[PDB]
Parts: C-alpha cells; sequence; structure tokens
C-alpha cells in the first residue's frame, strides 16, 4: 500500500507468506527474503555485453577450444541470455490496463 | 557479426466473458395471474310457485 511502484501490479498480489514455529539456535524470531525484481536484467545485461566485448576479438578462446569445446556455442550462449535480458526489458512496466477479444468490422460509413 | 541480440516476445492475450449462458426461471415472467371466483351460485329467492 505504501508503493506499488516498485511491484508487478498484473500480478494481483505479488507475495507468498509463511510463519514456522521454531526460530534459529541463538535466535527469537527471523524471517528470510526471496525475490524478482525486474530491476536483474542489468546482471545479465553486464555479463552479455562483457562476453561479447571479449568475443569480438576471440580473447581467450584457445584454451576453451582445446578441451573441443565449439566454438559456435559462444554465439548460442550470449544470444540465449540476450533473450532472457529481453525477457525483464519487456515484462517491466507492462501493461495491467485491459485489451478485449473484438475485432475491426466493417460496420460504419465515414462521419 | 551484429551483437544485442535477435527478438523476443511477450506472453499477453485479449479477455472477454464469452457471452456465456445459464437458466433463469424469474426472466420467463412478467404478469401475475387472475382472481379466483368471488360469486354466490347456491343463493335462491325462495318463491312459493
Amino acid at each position: 500500500n505504501k508503493n506499488s511502484s516498485y511491484f508487478v501490479e498484473w500480478i494481483p498480489n505479488n507475495v507468498k507468506t509463511a510463519v514456522c514455529d521454531i526460530p534459529p539456535r541463538g535466535l527469537k524470531m527471523s524471517a528470510t527474503f526471496i525475490g524478482n525484481s525486474t530491476a536483474i536484467q542489468e546482471l545479465f545485461k553486464r555479463i552479455s555485453e562483457q562476453f561479447t566485448a571479449m568475443f569480438r576479438r576471440k580473447a581467450f578462446l584457445h584454451w576453451y577450444t582445446g578441451e573441443g569445446m565449439d566454438e559456435m556455442e559462444f554465439t548460442e550462449a550470449e544470444s540465449n541470455m540476450n533473450d532472457l535480458v529481453s525477457e525483464y526489458q519487456q515484462y517491466q512496466d507492462a501493461t495491467a490496463d485491459e485489451q478485449g477479444e473484438f475485432e475491426e468490422e466493417g460496420e460504419e460509413d465515414e462521419a | 557479426h551484429v551483437p544485442g541480440g535477435g527478438s523476443v516476445q511477450i506472453v499477453y492475450k485479449p479477455v472477454d466473458l464469452s457471452k456465456v449462458t445459464s437458466k433463469c426461471g424469474s426472466l420467463g415472467n412478467i404478469h401475475h395471474k387472475p382472481g379466483g371466483g368471488q360469486v354466490e351460485v347456491k343463493s335462491e329467492k325462495l318463491d312459493f310457485k
């Protein structure tokens, strides 16, 4: 209620709650947090740009191929993380605003 | 090569209440029934013929 601006509003409540009876040894009460803020795009966006800028001059690869790795597989993993990055970027700021199952019909004249 | 990814599509779909159909007994009526017979038919005027 204090903010919706940092919560995904098209998931009506983003929250899963639980309350166990027993605290950790030497403590009175506690909580564990596990979250997914779309901010996490930056992580992977770092990794897949840092990858691509070394790969664009083939640096270090000789050590990789030496264990018979395939040179095509770099291109594939970095492409897959660019799809994964794009996934957060498109679901960030995505619509709570509604759209209906209704098509264009030629039912009127011009006025 | 041109890096920066290809393209990925969002999962989003339009919504409708499908013109859904149910039963209604109340919808089948607008008018009430007429009254019963309030009139005597047994009465006699007792004329000595």
